RNA sequence: AUCCUUAUGCACGGGAAAUACGCAUAUCAGUGAGGAUUCGUCCGAGAUUGUGUUUUUGCUGGUU
């Protein structure tokens, strides 16, 4: 039966995040740069 | 100049509806080659419009299809559902497809300005170009397929005339694919991939083409799909071996009888499963 | 004409030397219309293997696609080939963003600090598209 | 013996045998050896092969004969040896091999025996 | 799923999104079943 | 004659591992095992199935 959102669903979902973001002034997370400041201390505490 | 040449070779085909094949041969490369030229030349069109539509949507006839339905000043009133409809029955599209469209619609272009005269001629122009490449290809497709038991008996036996015929219009002739090596070949009639695709089978086969879609595959278990895969793609390209090698005049079967035997008992035997143990 | 035979003659020629910088670069020449497409990825490694590094091959790569398409995937060969420098990389530099535009006069200053009418040439080849 | 195949050509005789297998596995130890068809026709294709040695009696020989066509056009010598099973140990395998390419690398040890042996063998194609 | 890629790609970078994604599918054995999962999502990855 | 390269055999010396090492009047398997993919192509030899041992194999020495 495929997906059950129906497209015409979909946008009124979409398209509420988008206005959000948007009006709270979201920058978007980057992905984890090769030199970053906390790879250690995230390491040690996801391993922990 | 496309238009002038276009309609004599579909006539000419169509008029004769051997020689041509070799022909064909120089043909199938240089038809493919002009299609990733123009696909290519739209994205330099929309690159500033709607950025996004190069992933999204992959082949360029569906991507030269919705352009045009996009552009249409008619649909962009507002709220027509009339979009949705359209794509999916003019464009052939997926539930899935859409459903990226209408939120990558939302997020990426402007609708506030719609693109320049110029730009609209461009696009114009520039499908109707691809149209008449895409409708010369597909016809010769189907005059390939109408000679299969001429050039390619062995290749016929195994995967079905359908399919085959689909196989050598690609790399465009049975020189050609003999040719290919093949791990190669199983990859042929994919439609293409992309991040979001979100594909993982049960069968574990990431790789189907054309000659997934075969007989001697999915009359099987879903579990010996990815054994019956490599198992029968080794067997066709040792089929297209012996048509090259075949004279035209004489060709013969006989290589296939060997190559579905050893298959269909072969793919019996990954099924049956273990012998029951003594405790 | 015959690029069938200039086929054999790359390769012939290849065998015998093969880590020319030059000869790569013909082998390359020809895919453009050489028209087999499966091998060029896997060619284009190998003379970027065999002769590492250099200039041409990197700008002939970059060259075999601004020639085809993708203005935007040429950019990374052409701008890769000037971390090693040489006018012959500049020209198709300005090419790709004349297809791409806006930044046309900041690039400028580089040309000056790598040389006189080199700035009254990069407009004659700047008319040849 | 057995009738050697008509299609088989140039077969080498049995001294050149000795001297082929013998540069093949010399070969399979420096790991510039490929065996079997396909992996011998994705060399050609690349352009990286010295010659193609090929199993005679091949049953049916038709699935390699192939070779032989598209050699002539990157102009790479070759050869049939006259069996597939004495060929299957030269390249270290347990079971039967039909064809294997002897690849470039002219930093390698053994440069000196393959210009040798494709000397020899580009003789035998008159 | 097909909505999940397009709403993390609005706050995180493509890279991950498609991690995200993927991660989700996998091929659930218990003992002698298996099915993979399209639909839902699984609980006990960490980002979950 | 020296020197150098690869393979194999015996061997001093130095390490690591035994959830590891095998075996089969047994199924397939470069005539393509099993994988990777930037989707253009790229690597190329084992996978099944039954089974034996696996906090241990043989051998000495002390102390009661
Ligand atoms: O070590 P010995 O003197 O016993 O060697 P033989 O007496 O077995 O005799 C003949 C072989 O000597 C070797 N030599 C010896 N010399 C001095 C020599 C050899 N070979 C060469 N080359 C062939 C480069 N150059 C020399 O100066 C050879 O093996 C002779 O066969």
């Amino acid at each position: 039966n495929g997906p059950e959102i129906t497209p015409e669903e979909a946008t009124t979902i979409f398209s509420v995040m988008v206005e959000w973001l948007e009006s709270r002034s979201f920058s978007p997370i980057p992905f984890p740069p090769l030199t970053y400041k906390n790879d250690t201390k995230i390491l040690v505490l996801a391993l922990e | 100049q496309i238009l002038p040449k276009i309609v004599d070779l579909k006539r000419i085909l169509q008029q004769q509806e051997i020689k041509l094949l070799p022909f064909f041969n120089e043909i199938i490369p240089l038809i493919k080659s002009n299609i990733k030229l123009m696909h290519n030349f739209l994205i330099s069109l929309y690159s500033r419009r709607f950025p996004e539509l190069s992933s999204l949507i992959p082949s360029p006839l569906q991507y030269s299809k919705v352009i045009s339905i996009l552009e249409n000043e008619n649909y962009s009133k507002n709220e027509s559902d009339e979009l949705f409809f359209h794509l999916e029955n003019k464009a052939k599209l997926t539930r899935e497809q859409i459903l990226v469209l209408t939120m990558s619609m939302k997020t990426s272009f402007k609708n506030k300005e719609p693109l320049d005269i110029k730009t609209r001629t461009q696009i114009l122009e520039a499908n109707s170009i691809l149209e008449n490449l895409w409708k010369l290809q597909e016809d010769i497709g189907q005059y390939i397929a109408s000679k299969i038991s001429i050039i390619a008996p062995n290749v016929c036996f195994l995967v079905g005339p359908e399919i085959a015929a689909q196989l050598i219009a690609h790399a465009g002739g049975v020189l050609e694919f003999s040719r290919i090596p093949s791990c190669n070949i199983a990859s042929i009639g994919k439609n293409k991939h992309l991040s979001h695709e979100l594909h993982t089978l049960e069968s574990g086969v990431r790789q189907e083409g054309y000659l997934f879609a075969s007989d001697m595959i999915q009359k099987f278990p879903v579990s010996v799909h990815k054994q019956m895969l490599r198992m029968l793609c080794a067997k066709v390209s040792l089929a297209a071996r012996v048509d090259a090698g075949q004279k035209n005049g004489d060709r013969n079967t006989v290589l296939a009888h060997k190559w579905k035997a050893e298959l269909s008992k072969k793919a019996r035997k990954l099924s049956e499963a273990p012998s029951i143990s003594e405790t | 004409g015959n690029l069938d035979q200039a086929e054999l003659l790359v390769t012939q020629a290849l065998q015998k030397f093969p880590s020319n910088a030059l000869l790569w670069v013909e082998q390359i020449k020809l895919f453009k219309h050489g028209n087999k497409s499966s091998l060029k990825k896997t060619i284009f490694q190998d003379a970027l293997r065999r002769t590492q590094n250099d200039h041409r091959v990197l700008l002939e790569i970059g060259v075999s696609f601004y020639a085809e398409a993708q203005y935007e995937t040429s950019l990374k060969w052409l701008e890769r080939a000037l971390k090693k420098c040489y006018g012959d990389t500049w020209v198709w530099l300005f090419r790709t963003y004349a297809r791409l535009g806006k930044d046309t006069v900041d690039l400028y200053n580089m040309f000056d600090q790598c040389e006189c009418t080199p700035r009254e040439i990069l407009l004659r080849l700047m008319n040849d598209k | 013996m057995s009738a050697p195949n008509p299609k088989a050509f140039p077969l080498a005789d049995a001294a050149l045998t000795q001297q082929i297998l013998d540069v093949v596995q010399q070969a399979a130890n420096l790991r510039q050896l490929k065996k079997g068809a396909n992996e011998a026709t994705k060399t050609l294709n690349r352009g990286i092969s010295e010659f193609i040695i090929m199993a005679a009696d091949c049953e049916p020989i038709e699935i390699l004969l192939h070779l032989p066509l598209l050699c002539e056009d990157k102009n790479v010598p070759y050869v049939f040896v006259p069996s597939r099973v004495a060929l299957g140990r030269a390249c270290g395998v347990s079971r039967p091999v039909i064809a294997a390419s002897i690849t470039t690398n002219d930093a390698s040890a053994i440069k000196t025996q393959i210009y040798a042996v494709k000397d020899k063998i580009e003789t035998l194609l008159i | 799923f097909t909505l999940l890629n397009r709403l993390l790609r609005l706050i995180v970078d493509p890279n991950i999104a498609d991690y995200i994604t993927a991660k989700n599918n996998v091929v659930i054995n218990f003992k002698d079943m298996s099915h993979v999962n399209k639909y839902g999502l699984i609980r006990g990855l960490k980002f979950a």
